[PDB]
C-alpha cells in the first residue's frame, strides 16, 4: 500500500495478503482490522472512480455488483474486529455504521448486517448511539427497520443511554423523525414507562426554563423590526410573528406566564388584531398601531430584562421544584460499568449569567450526594458540540494508549454535553475555571492598567486602523506590541499560584494542554478562539476550549473579518509559557500529539466523516457556501491533507516537525495576526 | 539492614517512575485579602490548627 | 504650489495633504481628506491635478488653485486602494486595491465606473506602468507578478518566491532593469528583453539582493537609472548603484542608541530631478531631504501630527 | 521596640544549627510581641510554648513589622537577612527565609531588596542548595528576563534536568542556538541534555581546532560510552595512556574499563580496573565483575557488599528528593 498505492492492480494483491494473514491467525485483532479497512477503502475507491468516469446503465450494474462483492467481507471483518478488540472499537463501529447506512439497503448487505448485529455485543453501540439516532428517518425502510430493532434492543439493556436522544427526537419539527421517535418510545414504554415520562417532563420543563415567553417575544420583535425596517418584508414579518401568538394561544401555565400575560398579553392581542385588520385591508395606519404596541412592549421588556438576575423554580416551573428522588439519571453521567447516579433533587434557584444569550446555571443533586452544575444554553444547537466531545473522547483515548503521551500526561479537558432541542440544550459546568478575558481584565484592573491599552495606542497612532492596508496594519500592530509589556498572563499566573512548586506544575499543565488543544483544533479546523471563548483552570491550570460554533475553517471562509490564524498562539500565551518561548514544552508536545494523530489518521478521519456526512449538520456548510456533497468531500479532503501533512503544499508531503514549525510560524505571524477581528484580541 | 534493603530493592527491580506514580492557602489568603483582614484570617487558621488534636490538651 | 516648479506633497494619518517647498521646507497649504487616510499620492504628468488614494474612494485635488474641494471622487471601490498609476498621455489612470481587482480609469470620460478590470487571486499591493505605455505590472499578496498587456490582455504570471507578499515593483525610465521587492526584504532584479512590438518582455533574474532583514516597503529607480533606492521597516533607505548593485549610500533614521524601540518605519523614496537629492517619507512624521553622495539631511520637513505614509515629487518643466 | 531586635540582628555568633534555630525562635517571638496588629501580638504567649505557632505566623508578623519600620530598620533587617543567608547557611532557616521572600513577592509591598536586584542571585543559590528547585527556576527565569547570559542558560538547563523537564532544557538549548550562535554553546550542554550525537560532534570539532586537552578528551570519551561505540573508546584509551596524568588516568579508568568489558578484552579490563579507585561505586562494581569473570565468587560477594555500602549514601541523598 505504501509503495504501489491504491489502483486496480494493488487491491487484489493486498486483499490476498490480508486474507492469508487472517487465515494464519484468526485471533489477531490487527489482521482483521486491516482487512476490513482495506475492503472499505477499496469500496470507496471504486465508488469514486465510477463517479468520476460514468457521470462525467450496464456500467452502473457492474459497479453495483463489484461494490456488493467487496462490501460483505468488509462488514464481516469489521464485526469480527469489534468482537476481538473489546474496548477500542469506536473506529470499527463507525465504519460499520457508514457501510450500513450507505449500502445496507442491499439484501445481501442487510443480511450481513443483521448477522453481525446478532453476533456483536450490545454494549458497543453505546458509543455510536448518536450516530444511530442521526439516521432514524432513513428513507430506505429495510435499513430503518433494523435500526429500530437495534434501538429497541438498546432500550432493553441500559435504557438510560437512549432516553435523552429519543426525547429530543420526539419533539422534532419534521414529521418522520418525530413519528419514528414516538414509535420507538411506545416500544420502550412497555419496559419501564416511567423513565420515558420522567425524561419527557424534565425535557419540557427544562426547555421552558431555558427560553421564557418574554425573551421569545423580545427576539421575535427584534427580527420583525429588522425585516420590516431594513428589508420591508411584511410577509416575512408576519410569518415570524405568528408562532409567538400561536404559543400564546396555549395559555398561561405557571405564575410567571400568568404575570407576563397580565402585563403584555392584552397589548399583544390588540397588536395581533391590528395585524389581522391590515391583512384584510392593507393600510399603513392599521399596521402602525400594531408596530407602536410592539415597540412599547419591547421597550418595557428591554427595561425588565436586566432585572432578571436570578430565576426561582416556584415561579418559572413548579413542576421541577416538585421533582424528588427521580430514577432519571444525571444527564451525561450514565456509564455501563459505574453505578447509576440518579437525580436526588434540583436546586430551587438558578443564577442566570448576564450574557448576550443569558444562560442559566442549573445545579442538580445526585443520588451519591455530589452536586452537578450545568449551564442551560438557549437558542443554539448542541449536536455539533456533542460530536466535538465524542471526538475529544477519542483523542483522549488515543493519547492514553500512546506511551510517550501518557508519560507526559496529555489529555483534553471535556465536559458533558446533553442536547435538548434544536435551540436549547444542556452543558456540563466545569468547576474552578474562568475565561482568559476575565483574568486579563481582573489583572489589569488590579494593576490599574487600562484594559484596552493596546487598542487605544493603535487608535492614537492611527485613528483609521480598520481601514488601513495590510502593511499599515502590520506597522501599527508592531508599534502597539513594542510599546506594551505583554507579560500580564504570566505575571497573574505567578501571583495567583500559592507556591512556586504548584506554580511550575500549573505552568507545565497549561503549556501541554494548550499545545494539545491547539493541534486538535487545527486538525478539527476549529475557529473563533477569542479570549472569552477559552477558559483557564485555576487549580490544574489546564486550558479548556468552549463554544465550538465555528468548525472546518469557517472563520477563514467567511468574507467579513476573515481569520488567517489556525489556532490562538498570541504573544500573551507565549509569554505565559517558559521564558524560552514556544521552542520548549509547547513545540515538543505538538510534535508528539501530531505524530500520535497522524499515526491514527484512520480513526479521527472516520469520526470526522461520521458527522460531516451527517445530514443534520450540513446546514452550516450551506451557510458557509456563497453542492452539498462536493462541499463535504472538499472538507474531508482538507482534513486528510491536514492529517497526512499535504495541506501547505499538495505536491510535497510534510513531516510532523516541519508541519508544526509552519503552523507555529503561520499562527504567530504578525501579518496573519493583524487581519483578525479586534474583539479576537490579536494584540493580547 | 541497609545492605539487605538495597539488595531487596535491586531484586525487585528498578521500577519505572511512571509505574511508581500509577501504583500510588495562607499565601492564597494573602493574595485574596488585604493585610487588615489577612492578619485575623491567618491567626485564626493557625489557632484552629492548634485547636484540633491532643496538642490542645496542652495549649 | 502649482506655480512653483517643484511640488512636494506629504500626507499621512492626519487627514491632511501638505505641500511643502523644497527651497524652504515650509508647508504652503493643507488639504482636508476625511473619512480615511491616504495610501498613495501621485502627480499627473500634465501637472494639472494631484491624485490621492485612500480607502474606498479615489480623490484628485487641483494643483494650481489654492484650497479647492476634491474635483473628482471616484467611488465604487472597496478593500482600500494600494497604489495609483497614470498614463503619460494623462488619459488613463491605473489603480489597484486589496479586492484583487485592478481597475483602469478614463479621466476624460465622465463615467464613474472603471474601463478595464484585471482580476487576480491575491490582493494587489502595487501597480507600476512600463515606460512604453503598453504593459502594466501588478503585484499581489501571493508574490505572483502579473504583466498585464494593455493591448492583448496577455497577463504573464511570475512568482519570484512562493508565499511571500510582494510590496512594490518599479521599472527605470530606460526600461533596462526591473526591481521587485517582497516582505522578506529581498531585492529581485529582472533584465528587460528589448521587445516592444513582440511583447516578449522576458524577465531575466539578474541578482536577488538581500536588501533588508525585516519587511521591505518600496523600491524605485533613479531617472538616470543608475541608482536604486530601497525602503524597509529597518528605518533604512538603501541606495544601490545599478551597474554593481552595491550599497553606495544608506539613509538611516535610527536613534544611534540601544535604548530606543520602534522609532518608526521608512517607506518613502523620490529621487530629485537630476538624482542629486532624494526625498524620503517615514512614519516619524518627518519627511527628510537627503544628499545622495554624502548621505546627510539637507532639509527636513516637520509639522505632521501623525505618521507620514505617502509623498509626491515632480520636477517637470 | 528595636533594641532586642538589633541584638538579634547583629549577633552573628552562631556556630551550630541549634544556635541559629534559637535565634530564629527569638526573632519570631520578638516580631509577634512587637507586631502592631493585636491579633498577632496575642499569639506571642502561645508561640512561646509552641514553636509551629510562631513558624506559621512568621510571615504575617514580618510583613506587619516591615510595614511599621521607617526604611532604616528595614535596611538593618535586610543586612541581617543577607548575613544570615550568606554566612552559616542552614537548611531550615534557609527555607524559612525563602518562604518569607516568596510571601513578600506575592504581597503588594514588593520583593525584599537584597544586595540590589532584590537578591535574585542569592535567593537562587540558596534555593539550589536547599533543593527547592522550583524557586531556583523561578528566580533564574527572572534573572534571565533581566538579561540573558550563557551561564544563565546553563543554570536553567541544569535546573530543568534536576526538575525532570527534558523538554524545557531542549527549549533552552533551542533558544541558545537561535540567539548565541554556536561558539557560546559548550558541549556540556548537550551532555546534560543527552544530545550525545551533537555533543560528540562539538567535541570532535573542538579537539580538531583546539589542541588536545584532558577535559575535551574525557567529554568525548563519555559521549562515546553513552553512545556505546566501545571500539572507538578503547582505541582512544589505548592511544593515550602514557600521555595521561594520574588524575586524568583515574578519570579515564572507569570509561576504559567499561569499553574493555564491552569489547571483551579482559586483560585490558583488569588493567583498567586496577587503575580505578577502590572508593568508587563503579570501581567496586567493575572489580566484582572481574571476580565473576575469574570465578572469584567469595571476593565477588564481598565486593558487591562493599558496593552496596558505598551506594548507601548516594541512594539516601537521591531518595530524599522524590523517587
Amino acid at each position: 500500500l505504501n509503495l504501489q498505492g491504491i489502483n486496480e492492480s494493488t487491491i487484489p494483491k493486498v486483499l490476498q495478503y490480508y486474507s492469508a494473514a487472517t487465515e494464519h491467525d484468526r485471533s489477531w485483532y490487527k489482521a482483521w482490522h486491516a482487512w476490513a479497512v482495506m475492503n472499505f477503502e477499496a469500496v470507496l475507491h471504486y465508488k469514486h472512480q465510477n463517479q468520476a468516469r460514468d457521470e462525467k446503465k450496464k456500467v452502473t450494474e457492474d459497479l453495483s455488483k463489484t461494490l456488493l462483492m467487496y462490501t460483505v467481507p468488509a462488514v464481516q471483518g469489521f464485526f469480527r474486529s469489534i468482537s476481538l478488540s473489546r474496548g477500542n472499537n469506536l473506529q470499527d463501529t463507525l465504519r460499520v455504521l457508514t457501510l450500513w447506512f450507505d449500502y445496507g439497503h442491499w439484501p445481501d448487505v442487510n443480511e450481513a448486517l443483521v448477522e453481525g448485529v446478532k453476533a456483536i455485543q450490545i454494549d458497543t453501540w453505546l458509543q455510536v448511539i448518536p450516530q444511530l439516532i442521526a439516521r432514524i428517518d432513513t428513507p430506505r425502510p429495510l435499513v430503518g427497520r433494523l435500526i429500530h430493532q437495534l434501538l429497541t434492543d438498546i432500550g432493553r439493556y441500559h435504557p438510560q443511554a437512549l432516553i435523552y436522544p429519543l426525547t429530543v427526537a420526539s419533539k422534532s419539527t419534521t414529521t418522520a423523525r418525530h413519528n419514528a421517535a414516538n414509535k420507538i418510545l411506545k416500544n420502550m414504554c412497555e419496559h419501564s414507562n416511567t423513565l420515558v415520562q420522567q425524561a419527557m417532563m424534565v425535557s419540557e420543563e427544562l426547555i421552558r426554563v431555558a427560553i421564557l415567553w418574554h425573551e421569545m417575544w423580545h427576539e421575535g420583535l427584534e427580527e420583525a423590526s429588522r425585516l420590516y425596517f431594513g428589508e420591508r418584508n411584511v410577509k416575512g414579518m408576519f410569518e415570524v410573528l405568528e408562532p409567538l401568538h400561536a404559543m400564546m394561544e396555549r395559555g398561561p401555565q405557571t405564575l410567571k406566564e400568568t404575570s407576563f400575560n397580565q402585563a403584555y398579553g392584552r397589548d399583544l392581542m390588540e397588536a395581533q388584531e391590528w395585524c389581522r385588520k391590515y391583512m384584510k385591508s392593507g393600510n399603513v395606519k392599521d399596521l402602525t398601531q400594531a408596530w407602536d404596541l410592539y415597540y412599547h412592549v419591547f421597550r418595557r421588556i428591554s427595561k425588565q430584562l436586566p432585572q432578571l438576575t436570578s430565576l426561582e423554580l416556584q415561579y418559572v416551573s413548579p413542576k421541577l421544584l416538585m421533582c424528588r428522588d427521580l430514577e432519571l439519571a444525571v444527564p451525561g453521567t450514565y456509564d455501563p460499568n459505574q453505578p447509576i447516579i440518579r437525580i436526588q433533587s434540583i436546586a430551587p434557584s438558578l443564577q442566570v449569567i448576564t450574557s448576550k444569550q443569558r444562560p442559566r446555571k442549573l445545579t442538580l443533586m445526585g443520588s451519591n450526594g455530589h452536586e452537578f452544575v450545568f449551564l442551560l444554553k438557549g437558542h443554539e444547537d448542541l449536536r455539533q458540540d456533542e460530536r466535538v466531545m465524542q471526538l475529544f473522547g477519542l483523542v483522549n483515548t488515543l493519547l492514553a494508549n500512546d506511551p510517550t503521551s501518557l508519560r507526559k500526561n496529555l489529555s483534553i479537558q471535556r465536559y458533558a454535553v446533553i442536547p435538548l432541542s434544536t435551540n436549547s440544550g444542556l452543558i456540563g459546568w466545569v468547576p474552578h475555571c474562568d475565561t482568559l478575558h476575565a483574568l486579563i481584565r481582573d489583572y489589569r484592573e488590579k494593576k490599574k492598567i487600562l484594559l484596552n491599552i493596546e487598542h487605544r495606542i493603535m487608535l492614537r497612532m492611527a485613528p483609521d486602523y480598520d481601514h488601513l492596508t495590510l502593511m499599515q496594519k502590520v506597522e501599527v500592530f508592531e508599534h502597539a506590541v513594542n510599546n506594551t509589556a505583554g507579560d500580564d498572563l504570566a505575571k497573574l499566573l505567578w501571583l495567583k499560584s500559592p507556591s512556586s512548586e504548584v506554580w511550575f506544575d500549573r505552568r507545565t499543565n497549561y503549556t501541554r494542554s494548550l499545545a494539545v488543544m491547539s493541534m486538535v483544533g487545527y486538525i478539527l479546523g476549529l475557529g473563533d478562539r477569542h479570549p472569552s471563548n477559552l477558559m483557564l483552570d485555576r487549580l490544574s491550570g489546564k486550558i479548556l476550549h468552549i463554544d465550538f460554533g465555528d468548525c472546518f475553517e469557517v472563520a477563514m471562509t467567511r468574507e467579513k473579518f476573515p481569520e488567517k490564524i489556525p489556532f490562538r498562539l498570541t504573544r500573551m500565551l507565549t509569554n505565559a509559557m517558559e521564558v524560552t518561548g514556544l521552542d520548549g514544552n509547547y513545540r515538543i508536545t505538538c510534535h508528539t500529539v501530531m505524530e500520535v494523530l497522524r499515526e491514527h489518521k484512520d480513526s479521527v478521519m472516520a469520526v470526522l466523516e461520521a458527522f460531516v456526512y451527517d445530514p443534520l449538520l450540513n446546514w452550516r456548510l450551506m451557510d458557509t457556501n456563497t453542492a452539498l456533497n462536493k462541499k463535504a468531500i472538499q472538507i474531508i479532503n482538507r482534513v486528510r491533507d491536514k492529517l497526512t501533512g499535504r495541506d501547505f503544499s499538495h505536491d510535497d508531503t510534510l513531516d510532523v516537525p516541519t508541519q508544526v514549525e509552519l503552523l507555529i510560524k503561520q499562527a504567530t505571524s504578525h501579518e496573519n495576526l493583524c487581519q483578525c477581528y479586534i474583539g479576537w484580541c490579536p494584540f493580547w | 539492614t541497609r545492605r539487605e534493603a538495597i539488595r531487596v530493592l535491586g531484586l525487585l527491580g528498578a521500577l519505572d517512575p511512571y509505574k511508581h506514580k500509577v501504583n500510588i492557602e495562607m499565601l492564597v489568603n494573602m493574595g485574596n485579602l488585604p493585610l487588615d483582614e489577612f492578619y485575623p484570617a491567618v491567626s485564626m487558621v493557625a489557632l484552629m490548627r492548634i485547636f484540633r488534636d491532643q496538642s490542645l490538651s496542652h495549649h | 504650489v502649482g506655480s512653483d516648479p517643484v511640488i512636494l506633497a506629504t500626507a499621512g494619518y492626519d487627514h491632511t495633504v501638505r505641500f511643502w517647498q523644497a527651497h524652504s521646507g515650509i508647508c504652503t497649504r493643507t488639504v482636508q481628506h476625511q473619512d480615511s487616510q491616504v495610501n498613495a499620492l501621485e502627480v499627473t504628468p500634465d501637472r494639472s491635478m494631484i491624485a490621492a488614494a485612500g480607502y474606498q474612494h479615489i480623490r484628485m485635488y487641483d494643483l494650481n488653485s489654492n484650497n479647492p474641494n476634491p474635483i473628482i471622487s471616484y467611488d465604487g471601490v472597496n478593500k482600500n486602494i494600494a497604489s495609483v498609476g497614470f498614463h503619460e498621455d494623462g488619459r488613463w489612470m491605473y489603480t489597484g486595491g486589496e479586492d484583487c481587482t485592478a481597475r483602469i480609469w478614463d479621466l476624460r470620460s465622465r463615467n464613474l465606473q472603471c474601463q478595464r478590470i484585471f482580476q487576480v487571486n491575491a490582493p494587489i499591493n502595487c501597480v507600476c506602468l512600463h515606460p512604453n505605455q503598453a504593459e502594466l505590472i501588478v503585484g499581489d499578496q501571493s508574490g505572483a507578478i502579473h504583466i498585464w498587456d494593455l493591448k492583448t490582455d496577455h497577463n504573464e504570471q511570475l512568482i519570484p518566491e512562493p508565499e511571500v507578499s510582494i510590496t512594490s515593483a518599479h521599472i527605470d525610465p530606460d526600461a533596462s532593469y526591473m526591481a521587485a521587492v517582497n516582505s522578506t526584504g529581498n531585492c529581485y532584479v529582472w533584465n528587460l528583453t528589448g521587445g516592444i512590438g513582440d511583447e516578449v518582455t522576458q524577465l531575466i533574474p539578474k541578482t536577488k539582493i538581500p536588501a533588508h532583514t525585516r519587511y521591505a516597503l518600496q523600491c524605485r529607480f533613479s531617472p538616470d537609472s543608475t541608482l536604486l533606492a530601497t525602503c524597509s521597516a529597518d528605518q533604512t533607505c538603501k541606495i544601490w548603484r545599478t551597474s554593481n548593485f552595491s550599497l553606495m549610500t544608506e539613509l538611516s533614521i535610527k536613534s544611534g542608541n540601544p535604548g530606543e524601540s520602534s522609532r518608526g518605519w521608512m517607506w518613502g523614496c523620490a529621487f530629485s530631478g537630476d538624482s542629486q537629492y532624494i526625498v524620503t517619507a517615514s512614519s516619524d512624521n518627518l519627511a527628510r531631504l537627503w544628499c545622495v553622495e554624502t548621505g546627510e539631511i539637507k532639509r527636513e520637513y516637520g509639522g505632521h501630527q501623525k505618521a507620514v505614509v505617502c509623498l509626491a515629487f515632480n520636477d517637470s518643466v | 521596640s528595636t533594641i532586642n531586635l538589633q541584638k538579634a540582628w547583629g549577633a552573628a555568633r552562631r556556630v551550630s544549627k541549634d544556635d541559629w534555630l534559637e535565634w530564629l525562635r527569638r526573632l519570631s517571638l520578638e516580631l509577634l510581641k512587637d507586631s502592631s496588629s493585636p491579633s498577632l501580638r496575642s499569639c506571642w504567649a502561645l508561640a512561646q510554648a509552641y514553636n509551629p505557632m510562631a513558624r506559621d505566623l512568621f510571615n504575617a508578623a514580618f510583613v506587619s513589622c516591615w510595614s511599621e519600620l521607617n526604611e532604616d530598620q528595614q535596611d538593618e533587617l535586610i543586612r541581617s537577612i543577607e548575613l544570615a543567608l550568606t554566612s552559616q547557611d542552614i537548611a531550615e532557616v534557609t527555607q524559612t527565609l525563602l518562604n518569607l521572600a516568596e510571601f513578600m513577592e506575592h504581597s503588594d509591598k514588593g520583593p525584599l531588596p537584597l544586595r540590589d536586584d532584590n537578591g535574585i542571585v542569592l535567593l537562587g543559590e540558596r534555593a539550589a542548595k536547599c533543593r527547592a528547585y522550583a524557586k531556583a527556576l523561578h528566580y533564574k527565569e527572572l534573572e534571565f528576563q533581566k538579561g540573558p547570559t550563557p551561564a544563565i542558560l546553563e543554570s536553567l538547563i541544569s535546573i530543568n534536568n534536576k526538575l525532570q523537564q527534558p523538554e524545557a532544557a531542549a527549549g533552552v538549548l533551542e533558544y541558545a542556538m537561535k540567539h548565541f550562535g554556536e561558539l557560546e554553546i559548550q558541549a556540556t550542554w548537550y551532555e546534560k541534555l543527552h544530545e550525545w550525537e551533537d555533543a560528540l560532534v562539538a567535541y570532535d570539532k573542538k579537539m580538531d581546532t583546539n589542541k588536545d586537552d584532558p577535559e575535551l578528551m574525557l567529554g568525548r570519551m563519555r559521549c562515546l560510552e553513552a553512545l556505546g561505540e566501545w571500539g572507538q573508546l578503547h582505541q582512544q584509551c589505548c592511544e593515550k595512556w602514557t600521555l595521561v596524568n594520574d588524575e586524568t588516568q583515574a578519570k579515564m579508568a572507569r570509561m576504559a574499563a567499561a569499553a574493555a568489558w564491552g569489547l571483551g578484552q579482559w586483560d585490558s579490563m583488569e588493567e583498567y580496573t586496577c587503575m580505578i579507585p577502590r572508593d568508587t561505586h563503579d570501581g567496586a562494581f567493575y572489580r566484582a565483575v572481574l571476580a565473576l569473570h575469574q570465578d572469584l565468587f567469595s571476593l565477588a560477594q564481598q565486593c558487591i557488599d562493599k558496593a552496596r555500602d558505598l551506594l548507601d549514601a548516594e541512594l539516601t541523598a537521591m531518595a530524599g528528593e522524590s523517587y
